[PDB]
């Protein structure tokens, strides 16, 4: 019955192909082992398409379902590393760190993601969980002599293995609640009483849950990482790790919990209204672009909150369109940082003031990946924040449409500043850059494919909200497989 | 207490030093794995013996003298006679020569030995360190016999020759000894160019350069062992 | 009683017993050990005499007495560094010249 | 012994482990502390076995992998202490706040 | 024959809470790191009253003879010889965290009194080394080979965390603007 | 590969076959030794 | 219940046991009368090695006792848990890990 | 007090199988450097284990100056009271079982990781440079002679179809001496053999400081009773390292029919008294006589190999060791 | 576990005649006799310590009829 996994298992495979080649070939492996994990993340995504016909399945003794939503959030993640190993091509082999090394590493993140959105049992959810944990903080202390990224790899630990043991406190209590049944759908037969019991183990599986997707009391990780891990681990952990997170919740609170249901969206309510705000304001007093994009993530993951609380058919298709576009906002505005940052070093905010004549690809990429994260028309954040307002006025949830629309307008002040700041700056008030940009190549190591991963986000950023009809039909058929 | 430093970790070999040859003691820092510095601690064996000559009569420190090499015993008796009978011009008889070169040339033998077991202990295999002392104790009672000790403290050599001659069934005893001690020599040698892990720590350990080894100072079967063929038995 | 070097020696202590406490002497230059053997003998009939309700003055008596001093401290002779010290790299001026 | 008595014990090794975790001002002290959270879940799982559904041990199976996962989050974790170790030469809970606001 | 199952829990229940207060409440760190091994040991030997005798000794061979070894390893390459004694750093916020752990523990002895627990009066652990590995290969057989991608990855990455930086560390490779090696190109500034 | 660990080895593991064999009869020897206090060796 | 047979004796001898030193150091007690060290990543390193394959040999030890009674199929399952961790300690060679 | 007896007459055998130990190091290598060894106490050396041990019980057991009291006096507990537990396991005789437990060949490799604790606390609470460092290459190589270690367990496992060592004996009574484990895993015994030994022997350990890479390794500053267990500990990690090489492999209490003739390593008349009670008392504790014969072994095997250093130990572990411990779990296997 | 039938036969009459032998042929004993002769005290040992005060294998005087 191991057909199913076949997403999954092509990505373990060029995991070890790209380890075994920095064994055996000692960095000359470096000029084609990136390409061959794209091929090898291409030939994963590639593969999901046939699986798309098959009547969603329930695969490895009813530890793994091959539904249609867990097909969607393996995409998302096989999507989240594609753009990622496009990115740090050049940026960590700039670096001097190996870069077969840390592709293994970006990989069991992957696969251990996309593990996460088809599990059905308490412990491959967890097992699942853990080297998606495990992984990424490797991944944000990869460079490892920074005092930065060595302090962030120290709070996603101490906050990654304490979260995850508060997750496994609830997990545990699913497995002692029921008579056994390490299994969701056993545990909703045998649990429907709602009794304290109940309640003290979903609150302690949604401060693991809401940890990976940042809600504010449990947010507390993300700016401090973003700034300092390396910024393709920062442009991963917001749409791959942070799906992810999604993944697991609603194949989590839906499976596990639908006896209480009015509970867990009384509690994400409030961790929507809650990083709406501080996700919206404290992004105004932030100078870093690392760290303004930290912020949005906690921000951009409220708007995914909306129409998670609703709990209708158009609900949960609305928080799994807005976040397919939102793999083409950050891996096209976390594209641009780290090409300005490769150009020139200090990538923050009052530094890119004097571009658009110097780089206007970079501009051009960096204003329509900013302003669609702002929700403006006719780009694709546009189209992702309506389908969240009309699914959020279509049941109730008034206050949270009004709220969601109120800390849009909040977050299109700190997105404008960074296009105040690179296309209405004259020049004669630029700080870097001021006759010191290195006239763009394209011809060196990895650039070309930063570039092209800058060119085919923006077109999907550009237009994946004038072209959303076939994307809103396939995210509505990724539904109709939710309880 | 003991802290973790970054710094180079600096070890004393300490005056203890459970070794056989001698009390040294090496303040040596280490890099890890590697050696950066070591100097030298001597003088724990420093008994005065250059301001007690100047206080004692030629036979009066002929007992004194096979303390300072006491692996050897009468090589430090042979520089010791040799200095007032070269200079007073004392003939030797050619009896007494030949009796000096028999009782040098087993010195030397035991003067190996002595280094040979613990050498091969240091070096890796403990069991021919039992084996060896053996065959040192056969050269023991050759010096018991013709002296009155064992290996030092053999007022054997004089100013005018050899103190006495040999005991009557001596000659024939090197000939007991030395026609079996023979065939040994080749079995300590097989010990360590066969069994090629021994070389895999002696290879290029402590390598000295010619040239370094005359500028120096060196001698004997260390200034020899660069490719010098000096040897003051021949020059 | 540090035996040869008891006539005229700058640096011999003459005797062990005049540091530590001496249970059998066993006289020799060297000696046999045949002899050592016997002092291993004399030893054991020592051990076999001592009582075990004598087990007390088995332990040092602490007789501790205190007085300050004004000696200067001086840093010590032997550090730790032989050929990295900076006089072994190269010959000082004022001597290379007539070199 | 029931099975309450056992449970207790694990949430008061959990809530031990809580107070070292934020108490703590080593950095070592903290990863100690995770051991003790991890091994709150273990205990409360093997009691949730002996006790419910003891035929197929299911607790047990993931009494296991708890225990692997914690032996590679400390591997992991230490790698991380020695590593701010190296630039940062002290390993103080209270030292590595340069990632405030 | 009852009793004497009973007197070595609470012999047992004592011995992992006074050990756990051991490595968070004692001043020195060595000294929480010896007493780790007595939490480890006392919850192994716990197992075996609990019908768990593998993972018992999969305790012993992983918590105490493992991960305490390797915590310790851990601790005696950080001692600097500085504790600095700086107790009150801020204000008095480890007072703060006395209450949420008596607050989570006066939640949870509420949770477990009053939950209704369905216990099953069947016989348990028929040959219990059989029917855990028969898990690993029928039902928890993906969270099995996943393990293994896990290790793995944990052996990469810890490794490239913790070794010596003696390949090259004053290598400059290349540069558009300077940047240092083993260092992220976002270089610190203050606006 | 595997077909190197069953070839890597023999090339040891039966020279301290040769060398258990060696020792072994070092124990055939009669011990050589001048027990003291029972037969003291006389002087020359 | 307690259906574990074989551990009555158990707790005795962890008792007996524990009283050989506790008793032996008492009836010995009535018979009576600069500092560095070198911060070189080994010892961490080599327990690191452990740890990953100290976690290998305990999942392998429910497969090695039910290996005739799973079948074939569980047998190249298994195979791929080993075949995985086996380029885990080639990776130990190659980046000198182990060197000491 | 001491009330099971088959608690109290195994005792008397693991205690007089470390004496046997004791007076076996110091005859089999005095023959092997062609000297006595222990006379005149005793007959010929019987009670130089008991005075060898006796003596520490005597002495004044001091601690050293600025050391850590409670982890000084615990140190050499962590080492072997592993080593003592795990005599339950051990399994003499047909009718002699002290406990039947579902494990205990995992069991000893589960108690046998709590040794490098230790290791570690013998260094540490010793505080002395030479002793911490000698702590640690202690602890990092007992460490490294584990997973070979229990991977040849794991040989023996498949087999067995179990890790109960009363079953593992019985699948290798069905034919005497044909139905051995050596005879089925003749690689995985040389993995055992070399990785136990590595672990409680004497050849592989700079304790004896002859090599000067220390002072005098972590035991150096015990004295005494604290030393007794650092001494008289050590070969209770011989004896029960060697007696399960005599279980694992070869077959515990698995012997031929003794109808034999006069060579039978017996007397001379066929229907002896002296014979009947060679047999019933070996029936009782059978494989202890084959633990005399590796423990005589690892005596025999010190003075062959060289005392290799360390850098060359921890590369025989993980680099040798390990992938032929690997490979032999997959022969045992189908494959 | 036998009180004095069978506890006897090894504790104390087969040493003293094992102690028969081990006094007489120890060193003319040859190299195979030797090794039976090392596992007659492994084997014996618990009875070999007992009875171990009560003999001892120091040579006899010697006559000097020189």
């Amino acid at each position: 019955n191991a057909g199913t996994i076949l997403p999954e298992t092509i990505l373990i495979v060029t995991l070890l192909v790209v380890l075994l080649a920095d064994l055996i070939q000692g960095r000359q492996a470096d000029r084609w082992t990136p390409y061959f994990a794209i091929v090898g993340l291409g030939g994963a995504i590639a593969t999901m398409i046939p699986l798309w016909t098959q009547p969603a399945t329930i695969s490895f003794f009813g530890s793994f379902i091959s539904d249609h939503l867990s097909l969607f959030f393996r995409g998302l993640i096989a999507l989240s590393a594609l753009g990622t190993i496009l990115m740090s091509i050049r940026y960590v082999e700039q670096t001097g760190s190996s870069l077969g090394e840390f592709m293994t590493i970006l990989l069991t993140a992957t696969v251990g993601g996309m593990f996460i959105a088809g599990a059905q049992e308490l412990v491959f959810i967890f097992v699942a969980l853990e080297t998606l944990s495990i992984a990424s903080y490797l991944l944000t202390g990869y460079t490892k002599r920074d005092s930065r990224s060595n302090e962030a790899a120290l709070k996603y630990l101490l906050i990654g293995a304490a979260s995850s043991a508060i997750f496994l406190y609830g997990s545990s209590l699913l497995y002692g609640l029921s008579g056994g049944h390490t299994q969701l759908p056993a545990i909703a037969q045998a649990l429907s009483s709602e009794s304290l019991g109940l309640v003290v183990a979903l609150v302690f599986v949604i401060a693991g849950i809401s940890f990976k997707i940042s809600a504010v009391p449990f947010h507390q990780w993300t700016p401090d990482v973003y700034e300092g891990a390396p910024t393709p681990v920062v442009a991963f952990l917001s749409v791959g790790s942070k799906a992810a997170g999604f993944a697991l919740a609603i194949r989590f609170l839906t499976l596990a919990f639908p006896s209480v249901t009015d509970q867990w969206q009384l509690i994400f309510t409030v961790l929507a209204i809650l990083s709406m705000i501080l996700g919206n304001v404290v992004a105004l007093a932030q100078t870093s672009m690392k760290r303004m994009l930290a912020y949005s993530s906690i921000g951009q993951a409220g708007f995914v909150m909306i129409g998670f609380v609703v709990g209708t058919e158009a609900g949960y298709a609305s928080m799994l369109f807005y976040l397919l576009v939102y793999l083409f906002m950050n891996l096209g505005a976390f594209t641009c940082v780290i090409l300005f940052s490769l150009r020139t070093g200090t990538d923050q905010i009052s530094e890119y003031a004097g571009l658009y004549q110097k780089d206007p690809l970079l501009t051009l990429g960096l204003s329509l990946c900013l302003l669609s994260l702002g929700g403006i028309p006719p780009l694709a954040g546009f189209f992702g924040k309506i389908y969240l307002f009309w699914a959020g006025w279509q049941a109730g949830a008034y206050g949270l449409v009004l709220l969601g629309l109120l800390t849009s307008v909040i977050s299109i002040y700190y997105y404008i500043r960074v296009v105040k700041m690179m296309v209405v700056k004259e020049p004669q008030e630029m700080s870097e850059a001021v006759r010191n940009y290195p006239e763009v190549s394209w011809s060196s190591f990895g650039l070309r494919p930063l570039q092209v991963g800058l060119v085919m986000t923006v077109i999907a950023t550009s237009l994946a909200g004038i072209l959303a009809n076939p994307l809103f039909n396939l995210v509505n058929t990724a539904v109709w497989d939710v309880p | 207490k003991i802290e973790t430093r970054t710094e180079p970790m600096v070890i004393n070999m300490g005056p203890h030093h459970p070794s056989m040859h001698g009390v040294l003691r090496l303040m040596v820092t280490l890099d890890g794995e590697d050696v950066i510095d070591c100097e030298p601690v001597i003088g724990y064996l420093h008994r005065g013996m250059e301001k007690i000559a100047e206080n004692r009569t030629n036979i009066m420190f002929i007992p004194y003298v096979s303390r300072w090499d006491y692996a050897a015993g009468m090589f430090n008796e042979a520089v010791t006679v040799n200095a007032p009978e070269k200079l007073a011009g004392i003939p030797v008889p050619k009896r007494a020569s030949y009796i000096r070169v028999i009782m040098l040339e087993l010195n030397r033998i035991a003067n190996h030995l002595l280094w040979l077991g613990p050498f091969l202990a240091d070096v890796g295999a403990q069991t021919p360190f039992f084996y060896i002392f053996r065959e040192r104790e056969y050269i023991y009672d050759l010096f018991e016999a013709a002296t009155g000790m064992r290996f030092i403290n053999n007022n054997y050599f004089r100013i005018g020759g050899v103190a006495a001659d040999l005991t009557y069934g001596w000659v024939t005893k090197c000939r007991d000894f030395c026609d079996y001690f023979l065939p040994k020599v080749d079995e300590y040698e097989r010990l360590i160019t066969n069994n090629p892990i021994f070389v895999r720590r002696l290879q290029g350990v402590g390598k000295i350069s010619r040239e370094e080894a005359i500028n120096w100072g060196l001698s004997g079967p260390m200034l020899r062992a660069s490719g010098v063929k000096w040897d003051l038995r021949k020059v | 009683t540090g035996g040869m070097f008891s006539s005229d020696s700058y640096s011999a202590v003459r005797g062990v017993d005049k540091l530590i406490p001496v249970d059998v002497y066993l006289p020799g230059c060297p000696p046999r050990p045949e002899a050592i053997m016997d002092a291993i003998v004399k030893l054991r009939k020592k051990i076999a005499n001592e009582h075990i309700n004598e087990r007390g003055n088995l332990a040092q008596t602490h007789r501790l007495f205190t007085a300050k001093h004004k000696m200067k401290p001086v840093p010590p002779i032997l550090t730790g560094q032989y050929l990295n010290a900076p006089s072994r790299q190269a010959p000082p001026p004022a001597l290379a010249a007539a070199m | 012994m029931q099975l309450t008595y056992v449970l207790i014990l694990a949430a008061l090794l959990f809530c031990i482990g809580i107070y070292g975790l934020v108490t703590s001002r080593n950095a070592v002290r903290v990863l100690m502390s995770i051991e003790l959270l991890l091994n709150a879940v273990n205990l409360n799982l093997i009691g949730f076995a002996n006790y419910l559904d003891g035929q197929q041990i299911k607790g047990q199976v993931f009494a296991v992998f708890v225990i692997t996962v914690a032996a590679a989050e400390a591997a992991v974790g230490l790698a991380i202490i020695l590593a701010i170790y190296r630039n940062r030469d002290t390993v103080d809970m209270e030292k590595f706040n340069l990632l405030k606001w | 024959a009852t009793l004497t199952q009973t007197i070595t829990f609470f012999a047992l229940a004592a011995a992992v809470i006074i050990a756990a207060l051991g490595v968070v409440l004692l001043d020195n760190v060595v000294y929480s790191a010896f007493l780790l091994g007595g939490v480890f040991l006392s919850i192994a030997g716990l197992y075996i009253l609990m019908n768990a005798d593998f993972v018992s000794a999969a305790q012993i061979l992983i918590y105490v003879g493992a991960v305490n070894v390797l915590i310790l390893f851990a601790i005696m390459l950080v001692n600097k010889r500085e504790t600095y004694t700086p107790v009150p750093g801020r204000w008095l916020r480890q007072g703060g965290a006395a209450v949420v752990s008596l607050g989570v523990f006066a939640l949870l002895t509420k949770m477990i009194l009053q939950t209704p627990w369905q216990l099953s009066s069947v016989p348990p652990t028929p040959d219990s080394i059989t029917t855990i590995g028969q898990h690993f290969f029928s039902d928890f057989l993906l969270p099995f080979e996943l393990a293994s991608v896990l290790l793995l990855m944990a052996l990469i990455g810890a490794v490239v965390l913790a070794r010596r930086e003696l390949v090259l560390e004053p290598e400059p490779i290349l540069g558009e603007e300077v940047v240092p090696p083993l260092e992220l190109p976002e270089r610190p500034r203050e606006p | 590969q595997i077909t190197n660990y069953a070839k890597e080895a023999v090339q040891s593991a039966k020279y301290i076959g040769q060398g258990l064999s060696v020792t072994f009869d070092h124990m055939r020897r009669r011990p050589i030794t001048v027990q003291y206090p029972y037969e003291k060796l006389i002087p020359s | 219940v307690f259906v574990l047979s074989g551990y009555e004796y158990f707790l005795g001898f962890l008792i007996i046991c524990s009283l050989v030193p506790v008793l032996a150091l008492a009836a010995s007690a009535l018979l009576r009368p600069g500092a560095w060290i070198q911060f070189n990543v080994r010892y961490y390193m080599f327990a690191l090695v452990f740890v990953i394959f100290d976690v290998e040999t305990v999942f392998l030890y429910p497969w090695a006792v039910a290996f005739h009674q799973l079948g074939l199929l569980a047998f190249i399952e298994a195979l791929i848990f080993i075949a995985i961790l086996v380029v885990a300690l080639v990776y130990a060679w190659r980046k000198r890990a182990l060197e000491w | 007090l001491w009330l099971p007896l088959p608690m109290l007459m195994m005792l008397i055998v693991a205690t007089v199988g470390v004496l046997v130990a004791v007076w076996l190091e110091r005859k089999i290598s005095a023959a092997v450097q062609q000297r006595i060894g222990p006379e005149y106490i005793g007959p010929l050396g019987i009670l130089a284990p008991l005075a060898d041990g006796l003596k520490l019980i005597f002495k004044e057991d001091v601690l050293p100056a600025n050391s850590d009291r409670w982890l000084f006096t615990l140190g050499p507990a962590v080492v072997v009271i592993p080593v003592f537990l795990s005599y339950i396991i051990v399994p003499f005789g047909q009718n002699l079982l002290i406990s039947n437990l579902a494990m205990g060949v995992f069991l000893w490799i589960a108690l046998s990781s709590i040794a490098p604790i230790g290791l570690l606390m013998a260094g540490y609470a010793s505080n002395n440079k030479y002793s911490l460092l000698g702590g640690l290459r202690a602890a990092a190589q007992s460490i490294s002679y584990e997973i070979p270690l229990a991977l040849a367990v794991l040989a023996v496992a498949m087999m067995s179809n179990g890790l109960g060592t009363v079953e593992i004996v019985e699948q290798q009574s069905q034919y005497g001496i044909l139905s051995w484990n050596v005879w089925r895993q003749p690689i995985g015994f040389l993995v055992f053999w070399i990785a136990a030994l590595a672990e409680c022997e004497r050849l592989p350990f700079d304790l004896p400081e002859a090599e000067e890479e220390l002072v005098a390794g972590y035991q150096t500053e015990y004295a005494g009773m604290k030393f007794a267990l650092f001494y008289l500990g050590a070969y209770v990690n011989l004896v029960l390292s060697a007696l399960l090489v005599s279980v694992l492999y070869f077959g515990g209490w698995s012997f031929p029919i003794p109808l034999e003739t006069i060579a039978n390593l017996l007397g001379v008349s066929e229907t002896n008294p002296f014979l009947q009670i060679a047999f019933a008392v070996l029936g009782i504790t059978m494989t202890l006589i084959k633990a005399y014969f590796f423990v005589f072994l690892a005596i025999l095997l010190r003075w062959t190999v060289p005392r290799v250093r360390i850098d060359q130990l921890l590369d025989l572990g993980w680099k040798f060791l390990l992938p032929v411990g690997l490979v032999n779990l997959l022969l045992t296997a189908g494959l | 576990g036998v009180y004095g039938a069978l506890a006897g036969l090894y504790l104390l009459v087969v040493p003293a005649i094992v102690y028969a032998y081990l006094n007489a042929r120890w060193y003319v004993a040859s190299s195979f006799e030797r090794a039976f002769m090392y596992f007659l005290v492994t084997f014996f040992f618990p009875g070999l310590l007992l009875l171990a005060p009560f003999i001892n294998f120091r040579p006899q005087p010697r006559s000097l009829n020189s």
